[PDB]
């Protein structure tokens, strides 16, 4: 329920048990893969959710599945980036933390298509952030200089980056 | 818009003595010196009688001062945020580009009563970089509504688009 | 009850507060950009002024072991002071804000005892939490947090939080902000090979007229300083005298911003009312007046409108107004917004202190 | 105790200071454009002057190797001294020797002696050079302007430790501001050729400026290790300087060597600036002038601050000077200055008498 | 010591110095308009004066090759020198050059027909040119020559060509308000058959101020004190006996100055704040009398207000036939009052160290 220094609140984690289900038990098969995510800490449950994704078994790229299994750190690194300069223990751009869930939920409809890479890619998923992020850039730089619009243009080129290990 | 075009035409119809008399009154208001007030009245007031949307007294006086100082030729399509932008490329990206950019973006914090010296130095760097053409009508029409965000919003946008070429 | 001060000051081109990049601090109030001086800068300058020098009985620092070792002539109490500091829970070391003499004497007499580390750490924690008799602590408050990640599980901490009794807002320009950039180059005393061009630096500065706002709570000031009463009024008078006569110590060696204000309105409420919204419209300089007169005229208009607006007969308010030699009147046309136009700072201090209670300035100069 | 000098001086059409392109410096004070002369220009023109020749002592350069070789004569030692300066910590990023070195020139011989030893290697010589520079702070210019010097931790030797290198300055100078509107012009020039066989632009301005200097006596005395005689000589020579020097920039094209028309010397415990007097630009009328309106508004503000702020138990004594009393102070008051004098030599005599009692020859004969 | 020359001089209705448009240049002093004649016009008018003919040294040209071309053997117009000077950086532009008269001719016309070839004679012309300082006009005026580090030969090096100016000149300002007038001229036709003219002019009395350093003069003449007095004497005759060379075929403005103050003092003082208040005419007196009277009042104020010990600034007041006195108040402001220019020249040279006018002309 909290966006700490090592976590950023996006959506349910349907990307965790994927570079795993696809190699040990269950494998690739045609049907609807129902995900049940039950969270806990010590003796208190915090959130339980369900989800349904569609698959057929369209090959496997082990590297891309690995990057897909490791996405929350990429979101934390995208949020944590300072606007300018660098400072220790810097939280960084908290309005991006407000707009992460909308682009995440717009992406999350074709989870079964991102899993097998039929037509939707990391780069095709990247384009969804542009509209919300251009809306943010007006507020975070509400100036009327050449430097204002140039900073907005640099700001709209911020994309999450893939991390495998 | 009509009324502007005849004002710029009457400015171009002026002769040596009239340009000199408006040149000596740079950096001042009009009410102090009477020949300047009379010349401006004889050049401006019939247009305000005939046309309702004739330029305001302050903006017309300022544009008269700038035309008397610089005497640029009137030509459509040579507006200020295009020549700025076509000029900015020939400079060193490390040092001189922020120096010119700061003097260009200082205009978004000044009023029409305070916008004589920055315009003087900007047309100065034009005259130093060998330019003879400038759209005065567009500058008058944007100065008459200088206190609106979309006008300076399309100011630096014309700039960015001319600079990126 | 509350004591409220309004303040209109004009400054020379300077840089009294800057960010990490090296430009004056700016804000967005009412859709346009304005110059800004941070509040905490003003509180720091008042706290470290020469009209407040009788009134510093405390320290905000992390070099407590330097203070403990300084409470010694020859005895080696450096490693044990840091040690007991680290078992205390101040582990970078945490900033501790408490009185001088209490920690000095008690750390000298407790650290030099041959007792257990746990018991002496408990005593050090107790005397740190209990040393809340300091003037800056009452004015500016205190929050301390023992880091339980590295803290011994034996001893326990106590209540330490201090509620402050002074609320100052950031200094905000009365008009639009006009930033400027200055280019400098250094020279060589002796001719020689010399440079190719000369590396140009950049120094950002601006000038503005500032409206500052002050608020003083007397009941909390009394409650923080225990049963003392004269010290509260003496603190109020000293703070007024300092804030009237102190500037931020910015780049003052080359930008001498030693100006003094042209108008002070003082007031008394039961509820805090800030009058910053007089300047939502930017002030445009016209040929007749100057920035200062129009700023205080707009302030007078807002004060008049609020006084004739939200007004309850069961708790009426009054106030006095001060200007140098009475040159700048608040009631420029007809209204008498203040009843006791005062032409000097000392008489204003005396009137404020008399309104607080039966106190004279020479009487309370002993606490 | 502070010595404060306020000065009014009208200048001929001239370009005393400029930016990169040739424009005179401009400022945004009082909502209107003001002409500006940088404070560093004034400080350097004071430092390099005929009256300040005797109380020299500090040098600021990046070419220690050249002067060291000149001190040690025919000894080669160029590459060795360059290596020692690199090992000391003088940063050489972007292949540029920089960080203008501020040390007294009577200790150059010690540098050449320590560098030209053969018993010690290079770390030892560099550490000894650092100990020489960090304890050579005995000049009037280093005492006045202060010094800061932060060598980098990247290119320095690991086994070099740096002592305290800071000296707090004893002089505060504000940026010169014209009393009225700023009005630049443009000049047009072409290159003439003598043998028979285009146009450009230059910018110039004319303005009457208000200048403000401040000197802290106790910090100046503390900076010179208790030499009160030299501190008095420093104050006197500085006053003669700031009266009789003008900045040397484009003086070959516009010889503006104008003299001040009024200087007010005051002694007080708090810094006082008169910049808010000219917050309204002075409008030239037919019956008067710019200069006397400037001094009149200055006198009005002097009255306002004197009867409004300075009225305390601590008295303030000031003298006023104009050449042969050609511009007196406020006509309706006539009591502002304790003494009205017509010569500058009597001004420095009165100042040196008021500080601790000093005669001009006894302080002149100390250096 | 420093020599100061302040002069007040009235001019006829004229246009002695013009901007791009065709107006006289104008400046703003003390809040009101004033007419203006620039420094470089006065410098070049003194430069071209007949009193400065006998000590005229320097070229200030930008095409040296045609001056090289004076030899009969047509081999140096389009020579390799037209590429060697380019390797010297004297490039579009051509980088004008402040060097001497005899040195360039003699030494260059020796060296630029040689078998040395490329990258050898450029160093010789550099040694001739970047050391060609000995000339009085250079000694007073100064010198500069920065070459194109992007368009010069890499094997050539440069010594110092920076000469500190011994002369400081201020612009000419009025003592009263500027009154610009437009004149309309109509050009007629000599043949009948089947255009109003726009020019500007003004009249004003002007105030000028120059400074010359003596030790810097002597230094830049390489220790020649004998020429550095003939220089100052020619300058003194020129600044008082020469008007600028503007539109003088239609505006005969050959007036002579009515008040000159020549002073000798260690640090330079400009008496320009006497004319903050514009001179307003009255029915009793004229413009020259009021201007000189205000100058007198400010001179007395400065002299009585800035010293009490030594340096009794022995300055000379020059008025033609003692026409305009330096003030009608208490006298003894100037050391002597001179009604002649040549007696002033003799007295000034006597202050220089006993130098005689009849014996110093033989120097050059």
């Amino acid at each position: 329920l909290m966006s700490n220094d090592r976590y950023t609140f996006a959506d349910r984690d349907w990307y965790s048990p994927l570079f795993s289900y696809l190699h040990a038990e269950g494998n690739s098969r045609q049907g609807k893969l129902w995900l049940v995510g039950f969270a806990s800490d010590k003796a208190k449950s915090i959130d339980i959710w369900d989800k349904i994704i569609e698959l057929e078994g369209t090959d496997t790229n082990d590297e891309l599945l690995a990057q897909l299994a490791n996405r929350a750190t990429a979101l934390n690194a995208m949020r944590k980036k300072p606007l300018r300069g660098d400072f220790k223990k810097s939280v960084g751009t908290p309005q991006i933390a407000d707009i992460i869930p909308h682009a995440e939920n717009r992406i999350a409809i074709n989870a079964g298509k991102m899993t097998e890479n039929r037509g939707y890619s990391w780069q095709d998923a990247d384009t969804e952030y542009g509209e919300l992020l251009t809306k943010v850039a007006y507020s975070l730089e509400p100036a009327q200089t050449v430097d204002a619009r140039l900073k907005r243009g640099n700001f709209i080129s911020r994309k999450p980056w893939p991390i495998i290990p | 818009n009509r009324g502007t075009v005849d004002f710029i035409a009457s400015l171009e119809n002026l002769k040596e003595g009239d340009l000199g008399i408006l040149r000596k009154l740079r950096g001042a208001r009009l009410d102090e010196k009477l020949p300047g007030f009379d010349l401006f009245s004889a050049l401006w007031w019939p247009l305000r009688q005939k046309n309702q949307r004739a330029p305001k007294r302050e903006v017309a006086w300022l544009i008269a001062k700038l035309f008397a100082e610089f005497r640029f030729e009137q030509r459509e399509g040579a507006t200020l945020p295009i020549l700025m932008g076509g000029i900015c490329r020939k400079l060193e990206p490390k040092k001189e580009l922020p120096r010119v950019l700061a003097r260009f973006d200082q205009l978004a914090s000044l009023d029409i009563m305070q916008m004589e010296e920055p315009l003087s130095v900007i047309m100065g760097i034009l005259r130093k970089h060998q330019q003879v053409c400038l759209d005065w009508v567009g500058l008058t029409d944007v100065l008459s509504f200088w206190e609106q965000e979309p006008v300076k919003r399309e100011w630096s946008d014309s700039f960015i688009k001319a600079y990126k070429i | 009850m509350l004591i409220e001060i309004h303040m209109i000051q004009n400054h020379s081109p300077a840089n009294l507060n800057r960010d990490d990049l090296g430009a004056p601090k700016t804000c967005y109030f009412g859709g346009v950009l304005r110059s800004r001086i941070s509040s905490q800068c003003i509180k720091r300058s008042i706290r470290t002024s020469n009209d407040f020098k009788a009134l510093l009985g405390g320290v905000r620092t992390r070099r407590l072991a330097d203070l403990i070792q300084q409470e010694a002539g020859e005895t080696e109490c450096w490693k044990k002071a840091q040690e007991i500091l680290n078992k205390c829970g101040f582990k970078t070391k945490m900033l501790v804000f408490m009185s001088k003499d209490k920690i000095k004497d008690l750390a000298r007499i407790v650290l030099d005892n041959s007792l257990g580390l746990t018991e002496a750490a408990q005593q050090v924690a107790n005397v740190i939490a209990q040393a809340t008799l300091a003037p800056d602590i009452a004015l500016c408050g205190r929050m301390l947090e023992p880091n339980d990640k590295d803290k011994d599980k034996k001893v326990k901490w106590s209540n330490t939080t201090v509620e402050a009794a002074l609320q100052v807002a950031h200094a905000i320009s009365t008009h639009i902000a006009r930033p400027e950039i200055d280019y400098f180059v250094a020279a060589d005393d002796v001719p020689g090979e010399d440079a190719g061009a000369g590396h140009i630096g950049e120094s950002m500065f601006a000038s503005a007229c500032f409206y500052k706002y002050f608020s003083i709570d007397w009941e909390q000031l009394v409650k923080n300083l225990k049963g003392d009463t004269n010290l509260a009024a003496h603190t109020v008078g000293a703070f007024l005298l300092a804030a009237a006569k102190t500037n931020p110590s910015g780049k003052q060696n080359s930008f001498a911003a030693h100006n003094y204000p042209d108008g002070i309105l003082v007031e008394f409420k039961n509820s805090p009312i800030s009058y910053a919204n007089a300047f939502v419209r930017p002030v445009s300089v016209v040929k007749e007046s100057d920035l200062v007169e129009q700023s205080i005229g707009q302030l007078s208009n807002y004060v008049n409108d609020i006084r004739l607006g939200y007004y309850d007969e069961q708790s009426p308010v009054i106030g006095f107004w001060f200007s140098p030699n009475n040159r700048y009147p608040l009631g420029y046309k007809h209204s008498k917004l203040a009843s006791r136009n005062i032409g000097n700072l000392n008489e204003l201090v005396g009137a404020v202190l008399d309104y607080i209670g039966g106190f004279k300035w020479e009487e309370v100069q002993k606490s």
